[PDB]
RNA sequence: GCCCGGAUAGCUCAGUCGGUAGAGCAGGGGAUUGAAAAUCCCCGUGUCCUUGGUUCGAUUCCGAGUCCGGGCACCA
RNA sequence: AAUUGAAGAGUUUGAUCAUGGCUCAGAUUGAACGCUGGCGGCAGGCCUAACACAUGCAAGUCGAACGGUAACAGGAAGAAGCUUGCUUCUUUGCUGACGAGUGGCGGACGGGUGAGUAAUGUCUGGGAAACUGCCUGAUGGAGGGGGAUAACUACUGGAAACGGUAGCUAAUACCGCAUAACGUCGCAAGACCAAAGAGGGGGACCUUCGGGCCUCUUGCCAUCGGAUGUGCCCAGAUGGGAUUAGCUAGUAGGUGGGGUAACGGCUCACCUAGGCGACGAUCCCUAGCUGGUCUGAGAGGAUGACCAGCCACACUGGAACUGAGACACGGUCCAGACUCCUACGGGAGGCAGCAGUGGGGAAUAUUGCACAAUGGGCGCAAGCCUGAUGCAGCCAUGCCGCGUGUAUGAAGAAGGCCUUCGGGUUGUAAAGUACUUUCAGCGGGGAGGAAGGGAGUAAAGUUAAUACCUUUGCUCAUUGACGUUACCCGCAGAAGAAGCACCGGCUAACUCCGUGCCAGCAGCCGCGGUAAUACGGAGGGUGCAAGCGUUAAUCGGAAUUACUGGGCGUAAAGCGCACGCAGGCGGUUUGUUAAGUCAGAUGUGAAAUCCCCGGGCUCAACCUGGGAACUGCAUCUGAUACUGGCAA
């Protein structure tokens, strides 16, 4: 296939992110509605994006959406989320992309547990920048209600490692703004200006060896196995052999097809959310979390050298202290493997809110990278923070 | 089946409404001469033979009949009415 | 394809001078010859009935550097081509390229000049040949390109070819390192120590 | 309809065109009449390359065998004055 | 039912494995080998000798 | 991607609504014997799948991961 | 020149010879699996679910049949601004060309799969009651008119699909009339039956200035042929089951009518009551058949994937139309199942075409390039179409070749293992030294497949013609997917390239250590019980080699289905015995016949493959020329000893 793409405009990795119940889905579809005026058309309505039937009943992102807009001024791509607990990882692996996001604050809820932390993996994930939209504006008459919590929203971006002060924070109502309301509508054209600024141009990797992150996996009729996510590193042509490499049993495949969105492009750039054919590939031979590497370029690992920051019991993280053996789950940007705690000698208990050094034995090989930013998460809450020091 | 040639159809059906009206014109002027057996009728049949003895043959020569089959036609048609005669 | 392998472990086994390592020190003198094929070569071999067959066809092919597979072909073909089997066999194994290079003296060794069949050096009626399985018939001539001619290999070694037998069917000029080939190889002609009759038998059963 | 035209056998790269007489409903090497010579196109300086059994060739031309464009080039190639 | 060949298999319930022809003659009822090294059915642990059958790869060291 | 059951000494399972883990079938170690059956003298051999928490103390209370089985999703 | 071709061993027993099974030693495959893995060449690549399928493409073509021009580019009338001929632009089918439409041809070939089928098929040899578009030969014709119709308009149903009504016009579309013969009918006389024109070039004539006229090309129509393709009949042959023995009622034949291109129960009306059946019918189970492939000394056995002929199906069941040809893969209509769209009234759909997808599964490829070659289609031609085909990619799947180096070298080292700790072994092996560079890798050159066609010109034909058109030369620009080609050259450094099984006997090849009827091995015999060459590891050796092993499967061995080529007193096996139909065989003399028999020749036994002798890929595999062979069958001419036939 459907009208073969044109490499015109810049791009930035978008998405939306925050917590349950603020809006995001409803927001998305008033956002591609905002710009259908402006350029083109998009409009992916409530349905469009919660595509599950389930997922109307339920009414929560229980498996992300991606819908595609563009602005009068340059291309982008948006990757809805959830914000609750229990489907975070949905997100999770989701959030890797974002170079630049957006994050809802209803008038009524203001800053979560969830909304703590989903800041946490931000950065941890390699999410910098973070735009944020205060949503539900017509919820009460206290307008500096946004203010003072607004306070408190660039705090939370403040102390986890973010200047959260100079973010633009436009406020509106979605709800109104999807129906048609012309003066809600106003606002979010006011917020893509600030993508056409502020979060600045990417600096896209497509002059390195090849490298994608294994966002997830389809199974198209009359076509097979589409792995799918944006490219990590350097650019790739439809016949670039490379090998898939990360947890289970790696194996050469070669690349006979890539597509953006149902939009047919030819030799794929770093950067892109496209979606790649893999040739002659099972859906079985095959895992969310594995990367596509060029042939023979690295090796995953077990062992590494680790700098790990645990949680204070106050910012809602590990609530006690711990034991040498303690298992949770480590996230290389796309990956869901148990580490093997091995705090080396000095120290044996680890408070909640220790700046603390050790290393650990990876259940499985995975694409470890001497610098790797990765969140530690146990189930329920972040419990970590850290990055890779060195392979061993 | 979307096919270019699918006109062989429009082509050939139409043109079946034509070459059956033909060959029922054909039939109808065989079945009169029978009637004249069933009668007896040893001259009428033979004008009967004559009035379609052309209709039968030129029927053969447009691509309808094989002429053979005109052929036994004028073969047997004949042998039945001198027969009586 | 090459055996690559110890090349004078395989007379041992074999019990047999079958000159692999000729060259420069005529008599080997280091294999300590017949007592020690291995580690426990010392004791005495019954050597049945399969085993004598099937030491003699690896005593005819440890010498011309022959595998299974390719020489299995020459006894399917020695089979269908009249005369002897067993002769027709030899008249194959002998019209080899490489095999007429060692008795063209070009090379010291059968490997040494196989590798001056595989390298390009050897041409045959003017014609450049780098399969050592070329097959050589009769009224031929083999010579050696000029870019490789006579540089420290072919001169040493077409010396050492006269303190050898110097074969009847065929002769070489040896002064612009000029051979010629002439009338096919006779049983008598060759070797004649070691036997081809067990061979035909061993492929027989 | 009969018709004298090539055949095409041989191997990959090494083509040997069989001049044969057949019906032209068939394949390229289907149900053939009767062979009458060969025509090998990279037999180009060597011992023998191609020979055309014009007589039996004669009987055919004269029942109403269609020649191919390469095989009539041929005949011309094998000239009753050349 | 099938024997199955090797010192310390690792199977189950379940565990997919493959088959293949031949029998043990001292297991009455036993016609068929398990593949070592074939399916979720893993090569036998640590062997230097005859690895061709049983699954095991040529050491790492 | 999600929702349940099995993950209890070799095997099969009882035991919980906190209170220092059992049974059955197993097989086995010593005396005789060429060696055993047979008989005598003695027997649990456990990471309760792993890891961690609510504490005087967790199989058991609540989670999370992995594996196995069984159901639904999602379709560049 | 053309079958030069055959091996056994283990195991019942205290021991032997037998009989008699079981198993191994070899080859081979459309193979899968494990380990491993350097290259090239050539072949092969869904045997399970004939299971269901997204997207692209797999059959189109002709303006030299015709009405048209909706496009595109020149041209023409005009218009427009301004550099008044520089641009702009509406008309204008006037040319080149070309959507949509009528019409002709092709769509029935090619390509795919093997479900069905035990005879409606195939192989083989004959036969007669047949037709045959396109091709080709010969003889003749090839006159004169008419009525509609799509395209196109106007209106309009409907979501879409698809249409509905009235006018408009053509044709090589259709239809009479004339005209007919070696055509059909008939014994004949008599009776009756056809059609289409286009395009090029042109002196003179003739112009209502569209053209008629002269002439060439090509097509149209008729009859008889030939060639080819197909249809049909008959004989033989063409799986296993008798624990399937009787079967059939358009069934067997006849008479008459009809039907097919062709004969006929092919179909009916009536009559006769047969026909098939132990030399196997009916019914059951399985299966595409054949040339061939594998094995085999041969005879045979198994099998028939690739390649080639035939047959059969085309989602399932069924039917007919058009057409030369189909009861039609990318056609029609009906019904059913399954899918998709829907405005829910109703429609669209068929990968057993190439690719590709999900699933099934031990398991099998890319949603590649090109019409350059060969062939097919249409067309005057140029060309246009062609998932045919030609090539490329993928996999060691197989077959063949090459390479991972050569020579030299004794501290006869180190380290390992054994040990009579003397020493031996690894082992000229390594290192060290002197050399070489194949293939890879990098940097440059470079054949062959390409024949033609076009343009132009020249000459020979043709004709009124120096024109047109056909043929034979000549000149020029060239037409290649493969292709960063085959091959050649040059550069570099021992440089990137050795595994795998087995080692008790069978069967080639050994010890030590660790485990102690445990763990485990195994194709048979069988090993393991505290000193294992059979277990696991180590060293050593043996075999094969970019392959080695394991499994499955056929043949071999297996003279364990014995036709070639076995047995039956006790090893398995003589009906309990007798009479006897069918069936098999038959003493001896003569004659005659010549079916069985032999000799010869003829027709045929498709090509390929097998075999023999050569040629070409550096060699081989492979490709390929000629030949032999195809062991057979039918006829014809003789011989007629042997058998059978008739007679004495
Ligand atoms: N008053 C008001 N209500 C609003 C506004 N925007 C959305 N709502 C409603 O809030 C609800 C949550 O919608 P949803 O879009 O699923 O939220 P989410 O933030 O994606 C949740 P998850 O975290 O699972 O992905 C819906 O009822 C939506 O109609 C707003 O601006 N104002
Ligand atoms: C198909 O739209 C891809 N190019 C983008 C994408 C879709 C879904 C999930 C991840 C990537």
């Amino acid at each position: 296939s459907k009208e073969k793409f044109e490499r015109t405009k810049p791009h930035v990795n978008v998405g939306t992110i925050g917590h349950v119940d603020h809006g995001k889905t409803t927001l998305t579809a008033a956002i591609t509605t905002v710009l259908a005026k402006t350029y083109g058309g998009a409009a992916r309505a409530f349905d469009q994006i919660d595509n599950a039937p389930e997922e109307k009943a339920r009414g929560i992102t229980i498996n992300t959406s991606h819908v595609e807009y563009d602005t009068p001024t340059r291309h982008y791509a948006h990757v809805d989320c959830p914000g609750h607990a229990d489907y975070v990882k949905n997100m999770i692996t989701g959030a890797a992309q974002m170079d630049g996001a957006i994050l809802v604050v209803a008038a009524t809820d203001g800053p979560m547990p969830q909304t703590r932390e989903h800041i946490l993996l931000g950065r941890q994930v390699g999410v910098p920048y973070i735009i944020v939209f205060l949503n539900k504006c017509d919820m009460v008459d206290d307008e500096e209600l946004l203010e003072l919590v607004e306070m408190e929203v660039r705090e939370l971006l403040s102390q986890y490692d973010f200047p959260g002060d100079d973010t633009p924070i436009v406020r509106g109502s979605a709800l109104k703004a999807l129906e048609g309301d012309a003066e809600w509508e106003a606002k979010i054209l006011e917020l893509a200006g600030f993508l056409d600024s502020y979060i600045p141009e990417p600096e896209r990797a497509i002059d390195k060896p090849f490298l994608l992150p294994i966002e997830d996996v389809f199974s198209i009729s009359g076509r097979g196995t589409v792995v799918t996510g944006r490219v990590e590193r350097g650019i790739i042509k439809v016949g670039e052999e490379v090998e898939i490499v990360g947890i289970k049993e790696t194996q050469k495949s070669t690349c006979t097809g890539v597509e953006m969105f149902r939009k047919l492009l030819d030799e794929g750039r770093a950067g892109e959310n496209v979606g790649v054919l893999l040739r002659g590939i099972k859906r079985e031979e095959i895992e969310r979390g594995q990367v596509l590497a060029k042939p023979g370029t690295i090796k995953p690992h077990t062992k590494f050298e680790s700098e790990v920051y645990i949680l204070s019991k106050d910012e809602g993280g590990r609530h006690t202290p711990f034991f040498k053996g303690y298992r949770p789950q480590f996230y290389f940007r796309t990956t869901d493997v148990t580490g093997t705690i091995e705090l080396p000698e000095g120290v044996e208990m680890v408070m909640p809110g220790d700046n603390i050094k050790m290393v650990v034995t990876l259940i499985h090989p995975i694409a470890m990278d001497d610098g790797l930013r990765f969140a530690i998460r146990e189930g329920g809450r972040t419990v970590g923070a850290g990055v890779v020091a060195k392979v061993l | 089946n979307i096919k270019s040639a699918k006109k062989r159809a429009i082509q050939s059906e139409k043109a079946r409404k034509h070459n059956a009206s033909r060959r029922s014109m054909m039939r109808t002027f065989i079945k009169k001469v029978y009637a004249a057996i069933e009668a007896g009728d040893k001259a009428a049949a033979q004008k009967a033979f004559n009035e379609m003895q052309p209709i039968v043959d030129r029927q053969a020569a447009k691509g309808l009949i094989h002429k053979n089959k005109a052929a036994r036609h004028k073969a047997n048609l004949t042998a039945q009415i001198n027969k009586l005669a | 394809a090459r055996y690559l392998g110890p090349k004078l472990k395989l007379s041992r086994r074999e019990g047999t001078d079958l000159f692999l390592k000729s060259g420069v020190r005529a008599i080997d003198t280091k294999c300590k010859i017949e007592q020690a094929p291995g580690q426990h070569g010392a004791r005495k071999p019954r050597l049945s009935d399969y085993g004598v067959q099937l030491r003699e066809k690896q005593k005819v092919r440890r010498i011309y550097g022959v595998l299974e597979r390719q020489f299995r072909n020459y006894y399917k073909e020695a089979a269908r081509l009249k005369g002897n089997t067993g002769e027709n066999l030899l008249a194959l194994l002998e019209g080899r390229l490489d095999n007429v290079v060692y008795r063209m003296g070009f090379g010291a060794t059968r490997a040494e000049a196989r590798q001056l069949v595989s390298h390009k050096a050897i041409m045959v009626n003017g014609r450049v040949v780098n399969i050592a399985s070329y097959q050589v018939s009769p009224n031929d001539v083999v010579s050696i390109r000029e870019k490789a001619k006579k540089q420290s290999r072919v001169k040493a070694a077409l010396e050492l070819a006269e303190q050898r037998e110097k074969p009847t069917w065929l002769e070489v000029d040896a002064g612009k390192m000029e051979g010629t080939f002439k009338r096919k190889p006779e049983r008598s002609d060759l070797s004649a120590d070691i036997n081809e009759h067990l061979i035909v038998e061993l492929y027989s059963k | 309809m009969v018709t004298i035209r090539l055949a095409r056998h041989g191997a990959k790269k090494r083509p040997f065109y069989q001049v044969v007489v057949a019906d032209s409903r068939n394949a390229r090497n289907g149900r053939f009449i009767e062979r009458v010579g060969f025509f090998n196109p990279i037999a180009s300086e060597k011992e023998e390359g191609t020979r055309l059994d014009l007589d039996r060739i004669a009987h055919w031309v004269g029942q109403g065998a269609t020649i191919s464009d390469r095989v009539a080039a041929l005949i011309k190639e094998v000239n009753k004055a050349a | 039912t099938s024997y199955i060949g090797g010192e310390g298999h690792n199977l189950q319930e379940h565990s997919v494995i493959l088959i293949r022809g031949g029998r043990v003659k001292d297991l009455p009822g036993v016609r068929y080998h398990t593949v070592r090294g074939a399916l979720d059915c893993s090569g036998v642990k640590d062997r230097k000798q005859a690895r061709s059958k049983y699954g095991v790869k040529r050491p790492k060291a």
